[PDB]
RNA sequence: AAAUUGAAGAGUUUGAUCAUGGCUCAGAUUGAACGCUGGCGGCAGGCCUAACACAUGCAAGUCGAACGGUAACAGGAAGAAGCUUGCUUCUUUGCUGACGAGUGGCGGACGGGUGAGUAAUGUCUGGGAAACUGCCUGAUGGAGGGGGAUAACUACUGGAAACGGUAGCUAAUACCGCAUAACGUCGCAAGACCAAAGAGGGGGACCUUCGGGCCUCUUGCCAUCGGAUGUGCCCAGAUGGGAUUAGCUAGUAGGUGGGGUAACGGCUCACCUAGGCGACGAUCCCUAGCUGGUCUGAGAGGAUGACCAGCCACACUGGAACUGAGACACGGUCCAGACUCCUACGGGAGGCAGCAGUGGGGAAUAUUGCACAAUGGGCGCAAGCCUGAUGCAGCCAUGCCGCGUGUAUGAAGAAGGCCUUCGGGUUGUAAAGUACUUUCAGCGGGGAGGAAGGGAGUAAAGUUAAUACCUUUGCUCAUUGACGUUACCCGCAGAAGAAGCACCGGCUAACUCCGUGCCAGCAGCCGCGGUAAUACGGAGGGUGCAAGCGUUAAUCGGAAUUACUGGGC
């Protein structure tokens, strides 16, 4: 029934930088597996990885695509192991993906560039991976680049990520003369065929040109092995020479236990090391079975809800982690199943919403092409057709399975746009696609801003914004222009008090009923209040009916509810009736809003207060080389700065800044820093700012 | 064709898109149709308590 | 293969038969020569379960029709000897 | 074709191929019984008419054609040949 | 499908006592009876042909406890069966189960009797029927179900059912809580001031 | 016995009247949608528009009791793994159960879908003659004998796949001639001519090359005549609008002969005749599936053809034929056209108007569900397999029906609201309070019916020669339900978990106050609002219906307002 043993199954993640390899990486792994008859190229779009039309034609990664590939080794040594592979996104504009992956994944090759090395998205996925606390090996790409330096970049993952990489396979030859790899257990040198496509290769005798760099790292492999139990170490002190099975299940155990990553080299590209960073895999990074049984809650906790053993025996519980667009069914759930059995057509419970759903197909993934499965089993990675309200990160399971697993947080979007369509015969249209688009992605959001009709949209960046306005545009067709969010101000009086007035002339000698107010306002200061609007009641001269002597406060609420100053709201105003005059019979509060609709407009008249624009506090923390930069851009914003810190890894810097400008300020900030800094947003409370748009709004309209 | 907008306040604008039921204003000559009021974002007479299903306005708590 | 068979009219959860010569090519509740008798799976009172025309239908399997499995079954009862 | 009437294609092919070689078979000789008539030759018409009798009456025993054809067939060059004289 | 509301002010609506409430008291010492229930009940407006129908169509619906579309439905069976469509309405309106059991005691009330009937406390012929519009027939012997006799609201409202015209149709057995409904009853058997040809026209508008 | 017992009017032209004449309203119905609200159950209904385009998974297979046979499993046998001469299973043998692929038989033309086309190539009614009909059934016969293949398979080999190429063979219930065939075809007669297939169970004799022959039984095979069923064909009538469409037709109308059909026939051809249709509406244009029926009506009628059943037509568009009893074939072939998809770029594949489902269109119509347990259908001797037919489940107050949301008592006629003549009236026995019940929903426990059959054993006779095999009928034995935590019944609890919508000027049932003041607005018709609005909006109170209510759309009625019943100038 099981295909492949539990045991024989890695599922593992390619995580780094843009345009560090991945995509090759996983290409060249799909050849020397089998699966794939061609090669291809990324630059040509000939990738299967990159199958959506934005990634064929740009050449970029955009989504986390999952496939499966059998692998016994270079010399065919063990029976096929399953690798459940995912090929992620390295764009900071697209890091939930990268998350949303390494959360359910096992394992992780970090892939580095030889030249470039560690940088910042390589720390980023670095980041990810930690918190998940997953083990990793790390492949040196890009090996056939002028300027390759394998020693150099492992100094980097060392200095920069703060990790103590292990060398395992070192680089014969120059750059360009990029031979192959030395193993440093085996002492054997992979040579591979260039007349062919890499899918052959030599082992050689490691000749003189390098036995000194090979041997030093061979006997500093063999201590990092030894230091991992005192069973290593002891005969290590003892002084034989470990065994290589001994030095490689010392290694396994490091790897698992995060004590070191395993770092190989390798050009993707050119055909070489990928065999090798296979077998690396094999060897070196964990199963299914290999960890300790996960861990959830139930019922508010216990001594250990759950310890759930990556068997069939127990019941089913899963993870789905992905949620995909689908135009012919309308959903497609990548889950990943932690412990148990499911077959299609099989009910289960979303622990989440509490929920039934029936898996109406299950199917197995290479790229976009789906194959029908009968069953999935634990530890196995597969997508489900027929969920329907099920979200990344939501449990599925048995009845009485775990409920709250770790993923329940995903970053914020940074960027935010006001979306609307060509044609305005398009609105719901466009609002559904872009609805469906936000229940797949979590760290993109799309909403309705109700001071105005414009609708915003709110992601990772103006790539994954224009990606998705360009993927609205071919899937689902809407057409749709971007621009720039409205801006909702408030007022403020500047410390002006009278005794003003309000009379309208309803008597008429016949009408039969009128009233006229005397009120003054006041401003309080500068955001004392969480009630905008405030009232004290003074009205002596003519008592108004007993009925609503205190309720004339809730009518006059609408004026500062709304509108005194080009359709905005009002902040600190205190209203206070002190005078009046009417008839001690029926004192109509309809009439009576008249008077004091006509005293709120002569006030704010004789008041000539101003307007106070959005000003929000922001909080970037960056690296100690832009500091200068980036506050030296908020300068040239017209924007304020409050408090100096230093951190240990960086400077946050705190200032304040309006709405209507900081427009795209993550892309701007990301130019200054080398993408390596972050910025946060609260909405403090606003300030005045000269802007000649405050005018031009309302006298748009005449008078 | 050419629709009443019954009820006390709307919020159609030049390009809105609305639900067109029958009906007739019968002194507006030439209306023949009316706007159903809370349908196709035409939102319901605002502050009505009697006829409340007509003109598309909802149950208040009270 | 004009065959005699139920054609299962009636109610849903409450079925009732109409015992039918019918042509076998026909669907169950379709074209039929003629009726010939009903049947009630679910009479469990002093009323009659089930009533066949057995004359008739001995005419048609003399002609040459087909009879089910549980028009037979139900002939069976029918018939005192079982 | 996606259910196995693929079967039936490749039998209906064989079958065609059988039925046409058989029934031009037929249909020469009747041409030689209609060309010995127009001809005006009795024996020669009368010896075509004997060969293929029994061509069609075995070709619509088999199923070829059907025994309203064969008997169509003997029957209009039967009052061919005896108007023959 | 029940009207669940105050009682008196369709009573003093329609005038005349619907039999809505127990023996108690009085009728007027519990309601203002001779009024309407409005704030304008003291004016007494001119009524309409269609008024004066519809009020007696209301009437015998109040006094029945039942709703228009059954009363319809049962309007539609009096007009199909042979017979003044009047009388067979009105036969057909005793023929509810909570009718009967009304008639023939258990129950100071219809609604009371209707509870009774809901609640699987009546056995009708044997069988237990909890539905209070179910049609009894000549010789059925409706009589309550164990476990429900001797309680406080049975006991009362068989003594209460005393002190009123007894039904020459039922035979009832006080003692052992079951009757008989031998056949149906006749026009001189009812109230008599119902005018159920004004019931007629109306449904024949 | 009974099959019906059936016909209502009102508002509005006027200063007022009567006629006439429109408009509007009161009723019933929905495949309805929208607004507000919404407890449950039963039974039905559920893309009316784009026959618009379709991803994905299923919708048609079965037979080893026709055959060659052995890809997977199992059983035996023959052994130098395991091995304590085996319990711990390495390999071989189609040998037996079974069985992928293959030949072959039947099915696939049924079942399911849609109404695009079709206005008479159709449908309904009633007849007729020139027909064929697999399976089913009755009667009578035959069922010597022989041949050459070829698939699979073997060898080589092309191709990414789809799928093939070159040789070698090996089977048949595949194909082919001969033998024989007549109440059969041809012919007036003489006479001439046409078919086949064999397989399975058991078996005391007797003969064997342990293949069996041979005797039986049950199937199948072939010929003819029938029956039944089904299909084909012909005729008369009926079956929409338009004359702001009066001429139409040249295989056109008929005849002779040849061919074709299963069958008659201009069905087709070669000639001869110059006809035929049309004011009883041809032709042309638009529309349209038709019917039993459905809604309405007292009828006559009008409108309609959703569900269900019958017939027809279609299957991406056009055409054509093949096979077969039956097709010009949804899930077959070929070609041509557009579209879609895979391709390793050389090629290849497909047609949801089957069940679901997606996009689009639209005011609007559902699940990418569970079983073949019922009944049918296909195949098979059966077992059994398949069956998106069918039985059920889900969603939708879409409709019809039923029930519930408490019952009795309760006058401080409480407070609060509203009105007021300021006395009071009203909300109102309503609430609160007291007692009582627990339907339904929620939990826990029992529990039918839809289940007939099938399998194994045995008894009886039947069969035979054989108390064997095989039918037919008793007798038992363990058994088969998706629905299903079924219907249904019993227990726990506490009035708890369950009331809204429209209207209140007249038509039309239900009236006062306040705020606005020809403004805001209402309106089905008449009409209301410009300072005391029962006609707008809010409140109180009432009226109608009620898990519905109201709004809009559509048919009929009222409308005797297309008047045949039944009108006028
Ligand atoms: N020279 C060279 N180019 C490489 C190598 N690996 C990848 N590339 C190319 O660099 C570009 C980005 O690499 P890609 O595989 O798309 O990586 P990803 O965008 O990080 O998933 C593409 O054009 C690749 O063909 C390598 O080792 N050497
Ligand atoms: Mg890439
Ligand atoms: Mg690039
Ligand atoms: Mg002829
Ligand atoms: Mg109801
Ligand atoms: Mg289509
Ligand atoms: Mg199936
Ligand atoms: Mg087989
Ligand atoms: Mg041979
Ligand atoms: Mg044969
Ligand atoms: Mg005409
Ligand atoms: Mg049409
Ligand atoms: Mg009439
Ligand atoms: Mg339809
Ligand atoms: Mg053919
Ligand atoms: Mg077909
Ligand atoms: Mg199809
Ligand atoms: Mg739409
Ligand atoms: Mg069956
Ligand atoms: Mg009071
Ligand atoms: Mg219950
Ligand atoms: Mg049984
Ligand atoms: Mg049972
Ligand atoms: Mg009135
Ligand atoms: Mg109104
Ligand atoms: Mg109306
Ligand atoms: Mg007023
Ligand atoms: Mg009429
Ligand atoms: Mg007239």
């Amino acid at each position: 029934a099981r295909t492949t043993p539990i045991a024989r199954y890695r599922n593992i993640g390619i995580s780094a930088h843009i345009d560090a390899g991945k995509t090759t990486t996983t290409e060249r792994i799909l050849f020397y597996t089998g699966v794939n008859h061609k090669i291809g190229e990324v630059h040509d779009g000939a990738a299967t990885m990159d199958w959506m039309e934005q990634e064929q034609e740009r050449g970029i990664t955009i989504t986390s695509a999952a496939t499966t590939a059998f692998w016994s080794g270079m010399a065919k040594q063990y029976e096929p192991h399953r690798i459940n592979i995912i090929d992620t996104p390295g764009h900071v504009d697209f890091t939930i993906e990268v998350e949303r992956s390494m959360r359910v994944l096992d394992g992780a090759v970090m892939v580095y560039c030889a030249v470039g090395g560690v940088q910042p998205q390589s720390e980023t996925v670095w980041r990810q991976a930690n918190k998940y606390k997953v083990p990793r090996i790390a492949f040196v790409n890009k090996m056939d680049r002028m300027g390759a330096n394998f020693l150099k970049v492992v100094n980097q993952i060392k200095t920069r990520l703060g990790a103590n990489p292990v060398p395992l396979q070192l680089a014969i030859g120059a750059e360009e003369h990029f031979t192959g790899v030395v193993d440093l257990v085996k002492m054997k040198a992979i040579n591979w065929n260039d007349a062919d496509q890499g899918v052959t290769f030599e082992y050689e005798d490691i000749p003189a040109d390098m036995v000194e760099l090979a041997n030093e790292w061979h006997q500093n492999l063999i201590e990092s092995a030894a230091e991992a139990s005192e069973e290593l170490m002891e005969k290590y002190l003892g002084g034989e020479e470990l065994t290589e099975a001994e030095i490689k299940g010392a290694l396994r155990q490091r790897v698992l236990n995060n004590e070191i990553i395993l770092v190989t080299c390798g050009s993707a590209f050119k055909n070489k090391g990928v065999q090798a960073m296979l077998d690396a895999v094999i060897d070196y990074l964990p199963s299914p079975v290999d960890v300790p049984a996960i861990n959830g809650i139930l019922d508010d906790g216990k001594d250990t809800p759950a310890e759930r053993h990556a068997s069939d025996d127990e019941p089913f519980s899963a993870l789905a982690f992905k949620i995909a667009t689908d135009p012919f069914v309308g959903n497609l759930t990548f889950f990943r199943v932690y412990s148990g059995v499911v077959n299609s057509g099989d009910t289960v419970l979303n622990s989440v919403k509490a929920a039934r759903e029936r898996f109406g197909r299950i199917v197995q993934m290479h790229a976009n092409k789906r194959e029908e499965i009968k069953e999935v089993r634990a530890g196995d990675i597969a997508a489900a057709i027929g969920l329907k309200d099920v979200t990344t990160g939501d449990t599925l399971c048995d009845p009485d399975a775990p409920i709250i697993l770790e993923r329940m947080e995903f970053p914020e979007p940074v960027i935010s746009i006001a979306v609307e369509p060509k044609t305005k015969a398009d609105q719901e249209k466009m609002g559904l696609a872009l609805g469906r688009l936000a229940k797949e992605d979590p760290s993109f959001r799309v909403w309705t801003d109700e001071e105005s009709n414009q609708t915003i949209i709110a992601g990772m960046g103006e790539l994954h914004l224009d990606i998705i306005v360009d993927r609205m545009k071919r899937e689902f067709n809407v057409e749709a222009n971007v621009g720039k969010p409205q801006v909702a101000y408030r007022e403020t009086i500047r410390q002006k008090v009278t005794d003003v007035e309000g009379k309208h002339a309803k008597q008429s000698g016949g009408r039969g009923q009128y009233g006229h107010v005397v009120i003054d306002m006041y401003p309080l200061e500068p955001g004392s209040n969480p009630k905008g609007y405030e009232f004290i009641n003074d009205i002596k001269g003519g008592v108004i009916p007993g009925e609503y002597i205190p309720a004339v406060d809730k009518g006059i609420q609408e004026q500062l509810k709304a509108g005194p100053l080009a359709g905005y709201p009002v902040v600190d105003m205190g209203i206070r009736l002190h005078f009046g005059s009417y008839h001690d019979v029926d004192s109509s509060e309809l009439a009576f809003k008249l008077a004091a609709s006509i005293a709120f407009k002569e006030g704010f008249k004789k008041a000539k207060l101003v307007l106070l624009e959005p000003i929000m506090k922001v909080e970037v923390e960056t690296p100690e080389e832009n500091t200068g930069d980036v506050i030296g851009d908020l300068s040239r914003r017209r924007g304020m700065l409050k408090g100096q810190e230093s951190e240990v890894t960086g400077v946050k810097i705190h200032a304040e800044v309006p709405l209507s400008e900081m427009f795209g300020y993550a892309t701007q900030l990301r130019s200054l820093t080398k993408g390596r800094a972050s910025y946060t947003m609260e909405f403090l409370k606003y300030d005045e700012a000269p802007s000649n748009v405050a005018q031009a709004v309302i006298e748009a309209r005449g008078k | 064709v050419t629709s009443y907008i019954g009820g006390e306040g709307h919020n159609l604008q030049e390009h809105s898109v609305i639900l067109i039921r029958g009906g007739r204003v019968k002194d507006l000559p030439g209306v023949r149709y009316h706007t159903v009021r809370g349908a196709l974002d035409c939102s319901g007479v605002k502050d009505r308590k009697q006829a409340r299903s007509k003109y598309g306005v909802k149950r208040p708590k009270a | 293969m004009v065959t005699i068979r139920l054609a299962r009219h009636g109610a849903k959860k409450r079925p009732f038969y109409q015992v039918v010569v019918a042509d076998s090519r026909n669907a169950r509740n379709g074209r039929f020569i003629e009726r010939v008798g009903f049947f009630n799976p679910i009479a469990s009172e002093k009323e009659e379960g089930t009533r066949l025309d057995l004359d008739r239908i001995a005419h048609w399997v003399g002609q040459g029709a087909t009879i089910s499995d549980r028009v037979a079954a139900l002939i069976k009862e029918v018939n005192k000897a079982a | 074709n996606i259910k196995s009437a693929k079967k039936r294609a490749i039998q209906s092919e064989k079958a065609r191929k059988h039925n046409a070689s058989r029934r031009s078979m037929m249909r020469t000789f009747i041409k030689k019984v209609y060309a010995a008539i127009e001809a005006g030759d009795k024996a020669a018409a009368q010896k075509a008419f004997n060969e293929m009798q029994p061509i069609v009456d075995r070709q619509a025993a088999k199923g070829l054609i059907h025994k309203n054809k064969a008997a169509r067939h003997k029957a209009n060059l039967t009052a061919q040949i005896n108007k023959l004289a | 499908a029940r009207y669940l509301g105050p009682k008196l002010k369709l009573s003093r609506r329609e005038g005349t006592d619907l039999f809505l409430k127990s023996g108690v008291r009085a009728i007027d010492t519990k309601c203002k009876i001779e009024q309407a229930p409005g704030q304008h009940g003291a004016r007494k407006p001119r009524l309409s042909d269609y008024g004066v129908q519809l009020r007696e169509k209301q009437k015998v619906r109040r006094i029945y406890g039942v709703l228009e579309r059954q009363f319809r439905n049962y309007y539609k069976e009096a007009a199909r069966l042979k017979g003044n469509t009047g009388e067979n309405l009105l036969a057909l309106l005793e023929g509810r189960l909570d009718n009967v059991v009304y008639r023939m005691g258990f129950g100071a009330t219809r609604a009371e009797a209707r509870q009774l009937v809901s609640h699987k406390a009546i056995m009708v012929n044997g069988r237990v029927v909890n539905i209070a519009s179910y049609q009894v027939s000549p010789n059925d012997v409706v009589s309550i179900r164990e476990k429900a006799k001797k309680q406080s609201r049975v006991k009362a409202a068989l003594e209460l059912a005393e002190q009123r015209e007894k039904p020459t149709w039922l035979e009832v057995d006080a003692g052992k809580m079951e009757g008989t409904f031998k056949r149906k009853p006749e026009r001189s058997d009812l109230s008599a001031d119902i005018n159920e040809h004004l019931i007629v026209e109306l449904y024949s508008k």
